[PDB]
């Protein structure tokens, strides 16, 4: 791994800085270390590709090293360099896509296509030099097993859950207690409706409460939280839990009481929030429990009056909702992303060659499936697929 | 360590010590002068060398 | 442009670099680059401004190398080197803006300003140095015709479009069949309403489709697709499609019924997916097909079975909606998104100096219009303003 | 800050370059910069800690040069490299823990940890290199008084606020005219409310206003503006303004009329756009101006008709909404943001060592309470802590 | 942890092998690695702790060296080995015990006590030697991010449950549908139970299904599938689930119908066995599906005819059950069984020096509470613990 990315990173930098008219004093480490690479690479057979409708690609490596006498680079050094350039980037490109499609259930932090297993051995280690992005970074303070961090805008943690807990009901459902909610990527949406306003409730509360477990621990984590629910604000025919007939839902939206957004490490209070909206920061949780209370407004005017009789029928329903949102976080573990395209780069190149399903990812790359059952094999080799993605992203795209 | 020193010929961190006045032990076998003088050790001149 | 980002990432580099206290081997392939740059622009007379209300200003270039005989950076080295340092950023700043402000049609990509045209001079290129950041390094890929690729972060790839098309419509306007979208930015969200609740449908099933065309071809994009519409799920007042009258909207959601998302490529199925929510991935597509159903529920508690009767009046509207968001994908083109600030420099830029309105983009640098008709040339001179703004961004 | 920044850098630098098997001249100038970090910080003794629950440690550097190969670096020499490495990463991070957690109304923007305070002493100057980072370059530049920038996705520039106010209402509370919003982060989401409909008012047109007053200048603003204000278009029973009784709200959404926004800044206009959706860019402002109209519809269906009488009860309430995304600005200050980490590592640090409440910041960071409030001698509090915390991402 | 091993297994050997009449050719090599622990050890001083009523200890080492030079070893050269050995053997004793009554949250795995913590500085990293033992063999193999698995002889995987579950029920408990289960250890007992003996079923057929979650993943499980369940087979007065009354249980056994059992991993079905009892090998699975039928006998005999009749009352009521036992398996993490002391080493040592309950563990290393909690800190502190208690079992 380190050598493909340092492979890679050697290719971006000649890219990027063997440029005509540039002194050579600019790339002088940069031209050692590309004729390492060189070097090391000469005289080496590597074969990419025999799964799926990947291709067989067969790479021989013969190539001269960029000359060291120029004080400025020409357009005839420039152009030589790009076509070993060129020759190498396709090969770079090959070996990420092979590595990608590929999976295993006893090792897959470990190398699974050939080529990459080829350049693991001593010989390829004189390539390696600055591991500076942070996925090789984190994947080497993993193999030492030291602390690693993923930044998260928006991560994907949640899998998509959209259903309700009915507490009280019946078959005419007409008077109902319970919850509602969507739990999609990184949004929580619930809300608590009672169809009787809380008339007859103790006091005239109704307590809710939502327990989101995520399947990885996050820190660092910025959240806002908005006391409505829209989603679960408006008309809705909503199929039974057997799904027999159907009920309907016709929301009235009262502003939550007592909310309460508690985060928990197993099973211990880390963060507790009372009243409090907009931007909050969870340090470091595995748990959300969202508790919130339906008040029934002690004074109501005329027309609120009207909207909750003392006995059904019940027209209107009284819901209060929530909103979470986990802005940014940090994760010991990887994750999609809505800033990021590893996982997309994954799914991509596993569609466009029709790799079958394999005995560790779900049957099609599905980021439901996989968060759903996010085990320590589906993690490894998540975290290998999507360094070779982030490998392949530096130079393909 | 002194062998490793000798070696390298890099004078720079004994060097810096040596003028900042910073704590060292300097390791290595190491001929030495048996001074039987209390003069000496008033002059101070252990710390001349 | 390489060598107008060249002189930027040298300052850039001089300014984060040339510190006091600094080892002079932190600095020296800098210095050098730094003196070289001084070398290749000593003697050369610029003119940048002279559009819109952009003032016209003299550049001349005559200064001293700096030195390198110091073993730590001094605040004497740091002063000198700073006057040269802003003199250069305000050369750099004024030529990014001259370039900013201008378009032509056949020849878009091409410089526009005179500065960066004599800046493309064979003796400048000596200034060239590393051509790390996205933009330059998609802006050399293009110049070398490879293949190009900005990543972006919800993508501003839709134009706004707040619409609906009637299926079924009478001048009451109260059995209404159709669907209504907002496409905007990386959303779409799309529902599709009977009046009637499909119930002289064959099959009880109302058929909803919705069809975008993306102006430039996406891939690698991650979507997020989501069973409800937000949007078109509270009851609205809506003008009728000449404007005469007005019609009402009482919405009454139920979830979409054998939901189908297609990703087209040149109206090929590229991606497809069937009753699936959540995380999808489209690895290359330009056009999005929405299928959707509104299934009349065979079952109904008295309350459901009030709201959807056998005839006319229809009170309760219901209602079948999607929703589609980008949050991030590759295009081979610029594109305006969420996380970067190109565009916003550009009209910035256009707006402070009232440029008049040229014959390439719409009047403001208005995105709609922009990406309603993105042309190849609207594109190249696209390209060029988003690549000048980052090299300005770099700096100011 | 400077020096402490270059530490952590050159640490980072290490940890990334000094790798097995990487040849020597990969890492020269790093190896150079690393031995004089480590001739500059051997014989000084620091202390960390003492606050809260954060414990006293001591750090004495006694540590040797690094080696130097021929060709290629060997394991021997990486495991030798990482232990110096892991002490120093550990030094810094219990310093930048340290200074995250203290503040000063007087000099806030100066060092307040012991540690920090010796490394700001002239011997450590030395350290100082490539000072390349956002928040490192804010830094020098606002040391010397120039122009800073900070680039923010989403700016969390909104403190949390969901109000209303009604301009026309009685005790039933069945005839009100008004606006209601929420103000949240980078959105503002209003909605003008008519229960008549604007029947009675001049030309059937009523007019709507709202005002948001940013704390800090926004430049070179991406705003999404959509029509409609999802949050206000549902039913619900709202508290009084004193919390007395509780009044109904209806919502019928109509297509607000006229839209009106103006970017100001100081008081005078800087941008306008006038029924414009999608993307829009405000270049330079510090007030948001939303003017819109309930427009009573001239002519309307038999179903619309209806939910209008010319006289109460209302029972459908006229709403025109409108939404306002900020989805990446600039600001000269610090915020918090949607894809940062700075006020998250700066909370978690506080509640991890029970940091007692001080006299700049509001109890447990609150950004509602803090952006409310943005003194400044909290934006230099803030800016230092936010500039300790990168540094600290950058190895932790 | 390697290097206190390898202290413990060089005092092994040397117990074992420094014997009188040896060739010393026989423990040659073992003699250099005790001259060179000696050499390694002399001049350190350690401090074993105080926790909980162990008492604090200092452990001094100037010893002298073994002699090479004998051809056979004789009476003075074990006496003068027994001599360093019984003072090495009780300071590595008191080193794993200090080690063992520790724990930590943040960084469980990472050495406790401070005599671990001064073994891990690399001035003791000569003592390391062969690392053959399975749980020490495993902790390298984990350090270094490879696959390895510890091996169980009826791995206590099971939290201790004996509870039923009441699928048809009434306040009389005498018309009873449901299941009762007993998960202890590695062994499960469940068993479907129908009052009526599905007279009024579907096809005279009874579902039952039982679903259990192992908290770790098993591999290579050998298990054997027994068609009866003895523990609920027998006349039984059970409590309630509120425990408010207490219900009648009058099982007659019937062979189960439609035995499948299914192992599976994400959800997915790795393997299954339909009607197989004796031994099957579930390879790789996190959880394990039961499902069997009670099936009514179409043909019965008078005697048998008579058990169950057409309606209530009902006196035998008819019950089929299964029996999965698993009798080897191989974990990832550590796990007790029914062959290895390692968790009543460690709970015999934390009961002995009245060890206060910690933030890891719950209290008196109860099994049945550590297995169904079973944290990533929980494993990572009892893996710790665990491979010092066999650290500790070489010698003690
Ligand atoms: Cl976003
Ligand atoms: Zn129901
Ligand atoms: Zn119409
Ligand atoms: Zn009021
Ligand atoms: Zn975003
Ligand atoms: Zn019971």
């Amino acid at each position: 791994m380190d050598v493909l990315y340092s492979l890679s990173k050697t290719l971006k930098d000649a890219r990027d800085k063997i440029v005509e008219g540039t002194l050579y004093s600019n790339v002088s480490d940069l031209i050692q270390q590309f004729n390492q690479m060189i070097i090391t690479m000469n005289g080496n057979e590597f074969q990419t590709g025999g799964i799926g409708n990947l291709p067989i690609r067969n790479w021989n490596f013969d190539f001269g090293l960029l000359g060291t006498t120029l004080l400025n680079l020409d357009a005839n050094y420039v152009e030589t360099a790009r076509n070993t350039i060129d020759y190498f980037v396709d090969f770079v490109d090959n070996v990420c896509m092979d590595e990608m499609v590929r999976e295993s259930q006893r090792n897959g932090i470990a190398p699974q296509s050939d080529s990459l297993r080829k350049l693991s051995g001593i010989k390829f280690k004189r390539i390696n030099f600055d591991n500076s992005s942070e996925y090789i970074e984190n994947w080497n303070l993993q193999n030492r097993r030291q602390r690693t961090g993923f930044t998260f805008h928006k991560p994907n943690i949640f899998p998509y859950s959209a259903s309700f807990t009915l507490n009280r009901s019946q078959p005419a459902h007409d008077n109902l207690m319970g919850t509602m909610w969507l739990n999609a990527g990184s949004e929580i949406q619930v809300a608590g409706f009672d169809y009787s306003c809380a008339i007859n409730a103790p006091a005239n509360i109704q307590q809710f409460e939502h327990i989101v477990q995520l399947r990885r621990v996050l820190t660092t984590a910025t959240i806002t939280l908005l006391p409505d629910a829209e989603r679960f604000s408006f008309p809705r025919v909503i199929n039974s839990a057997d799904g027999a007939t159907t009920w309907y839902f016709n929301p009235v939206i009262l502003r939550p009481n007592n909310v309460e957004v508690e985060f928990l490490l197993n099973g211990q209070i880390i963060n507790t929030y009372q009243a409090r909206f907009g931007t909050i920061i969870a340090r470091n949780f595995d748990t959300i429990r969202l508790s919130f209370q339906l008040m029934r407004p002690p004074n109501m005017t005329p027309a609120v009056a009207a909207l909750f009789p003392n006995a059904q029928p019940f027209e209107h329903h009284a819901t209060v909702g929530l909103t979470l949102r986990i802005e940014s976080a940090v994760c010991e573990s990887v994750l999609a992303d809505a800033s990021k395209t590893m996982l997309a780069n994954v799914t991509s190149v596993r569609q466009e060659y029709a790799i079958p399903v394999g005995p560790v990812f779900p049957p099609g790359m599905n980021w439901t499936d996989l968060i759903t059952n996010y085990s320590p094999s589906r993690e490894d080799n998540l975290q290998r697929v999507f360094t070779v993605a982030s490998i392949r992203s530096m130079l393909v795209k | 360590n002194l062998e490793e020193l000798m070696r390298t010929g890099d004078y720079a961190q004994i060097t810096n010590m040596l003028l900042n006045n910073q704590p060292v032990a300097l390791v290595g076998a190491l001929p030495f002068i048996t001074d039987s003088s209390v003069i000496s050790l008033v002059a101070k001149l252990d710390a001349t060398v």
